[PDB]
C-alpha cells in the first residue's frame, strides 16, 4: 500500500546514492593522480634548480 | 613534453566523463 | 508497533537527505580541487618551459 | 510474516544508510588530504616562481 | 598575476565554506 | 591527529581510505 509505494522513492534514492558515490571515488581517485604528477614534475624543478 | 601532454588530456577526459556522470545522477535525485 | 514503524521510515528519508547534501557538497568541493589542480599544472607548464 | 517482512526490509535499508555514510566520511578524509597535498605544491611552485623571477 | 592571487583567494574560501557546510551535514547525520 | 603530516604518511592514508571505501562499495554489491 502506503509501504509499498514509500520504499519506492527510498529505494531508487539508496541506488541513486550509491552511483553517485561510486563515480566520484573515480573522480578523487583521478585527482590523487594528478596530484602525484605534480608532485614529482616540480622536483624535477627544484632539484634542476638546486643542481644548476 | 608531448608523453606529459597525452596523459593530462586523458585526465581531463575522464574527469569529463565522469563529472557528467555524477550530474545526471544528482538530477536524478532532485525528482 | 504501528507508531514505531512510521518513525522508521522518518528518520530513513531524513538520513538520505543528508547524505544527498553531503554527497552535493562533496561534488562542489571535488571541483575545487580539480580547478586547483589544473591552475598548478598550468604553472608547471610555464615554468618547465621557461626553463 | 508480514510484520517481520516490513522489519527485515527496514534493516536493510538502515545497514545501508550506514554503509553510505562511512564511505562518504571516509571519501570527505580523502578530499581534505587532497587539499593538503595542493597546498603544499602551490606553496613549492610559488617559491620557484618568484626565484625566478627574483633572479630575473 | 594579481588576478591568479585573487582566483586563489576565492578558492581558499569556496573551499573553508564548503568543507564547513559538509562537517555541519555529516555531524546531523550522526544521530 | 592529521599533523605531523607528510607525503609517505599522505600516500599510506589515501591507500587506507581507498582500500576501506572499495570494501564499503563491495559490502554494498551484494
Ligand atoms: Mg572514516
Amino acid at each position: 500500500a502506503d509501504i509499498g509505494s514509500e520504499f519506492s522513492g527510498i529505494v531508487q534514492q539508496q541506488n541513486n546514492l550509491l552511483r553517485a558515490i561510486e563515480a566520484q571515488q573515480h573522480l578523487l581517485q583521478l585527482t590523487v593522480w594528478g596530484i602525484k604528477q605534480l608532485q614529482a614534475r616540480i622536483l624535477a624543478v627544484e632539484r634542476y634548480l638546486k643542481s644548476g | 613534453v608531448e608523453w606529459n601532454e597525452m596523459t593530462w588530456m586523458e585526465w581531463e577526459r575522464e574527469i569529463e566523463n565522469y563529472t557528467k556522470l555524477i550530474y545526471k545522477i544528482l538530477e536524478e535525485s532532485q525528482e
